[PDB]
């Protein structure tokens, strides 16, 4: 089964790589899906493109953009 | 963080609530976000529509 | 362009009719785009399955 | 190498394991994926879910509902 | 409560956040929703990898490609 | 009918040009859908955010 993750870019790579084995071990142990079936993709959203309660995440001064700067 | 898990028919409601629960403490301690901005939702999907290999999971489990 | 909103079970055709064409004007009247181009649809959830703040929204609803 | 399909309900049991078949030969021919790494995940959107142009498709005659009959 | 908007790229900062708004808005006025909790996430989709009819958007001169490059 | 194909960083524009077109000929021929009518992406992941079995694409392919 499948793990499909949304999250506001500027995560590191061991922020992503932790959360892939997280998200993997919590599948397994909760319902005991096989490790080899798991699959997680992430996607970073630039906060140019990512809207809450009607705003940009950029416009609150969180995240950084799609070339990793910060606001 | 918004997390979605595609699921094949099968797992009670405990298991399911167990499954957000652990998805979503999972992300917490992993990238540290607040747990009340986590949404965790399970997607699921009946063994006829689910395919591995070109095979449904139900033609592999029958 | 494609629109996807996931809701939680519970609205009724009319609910979800109206949703529907406010998505697609909202996008023709964001950024001009031809209606016919348009694509909305909606992914109920249900309860058991949405969870906000690592609690379903059914559990939540126990009370 | 995970195929998402969205489409509108109404298509047959035989319909939806013809078109994981075909998408997984896709991916294994055009871009020589390994068969046993192909996911396709089918989703049945009800015609009072699912908007052309604006309007249901149940407005327009087509597709099923959530119970699996409709006009 | 989360909305999922997939597209060619191209589109401005000022057009997201106009589709942001406009989308949040909807939802709020015609479902009561929390605006307070409405998400809408952008998906933009390179030209090279989005379909028309079977034919990529940048075949048909038509939005970005994955380096904000116009397929002139 | 909307076909998204999550696929790993690395594939050519021609090799995701004649993907796109075979995902949209597979599913005219498998649900006899017009073809106008058919929508295919594809959404490019880099190898460091595509998990399988808990280890990156990217782990996997350093590890031969």
């Amino acid at each position: 089964s499948i793990i499909q993750v949304t999250f506001i870019a500027g995560r590191t790579e061991l922020q992503k790589e932790r959360l892939i084995a997280a998200l993997t071990d919590a599948a397994v142990d909760t319902v005991g899906i096989e490790r080899a079936e798991v699959r997680v993709i992430l996607k970073d959203i630039p906060n140019t493109d990512y809207g809450i309660a009607g705003q940009t995440a950029r416009s609150l001064g969180r995240g950084v953009d799609r070339h990793g700067r910060a606001p | 963080p918004n997390i979605e898990m595609f699921v094949v028919e099968g797992y009670s409601d405990q298991q399911k609530e167990a499954l957000v629960g652990a998805l979503t403490q999972a992300t917490v301690e992993a990238i540290g976000a607040p747990i009340d901005s986590v949404r965790v939702w399970l997607t699921e999907v009946p063994a006829t529509q689910f395919g591995i290999g070109g095979k449904t999971v139900a033609a592999i489990a029958a």
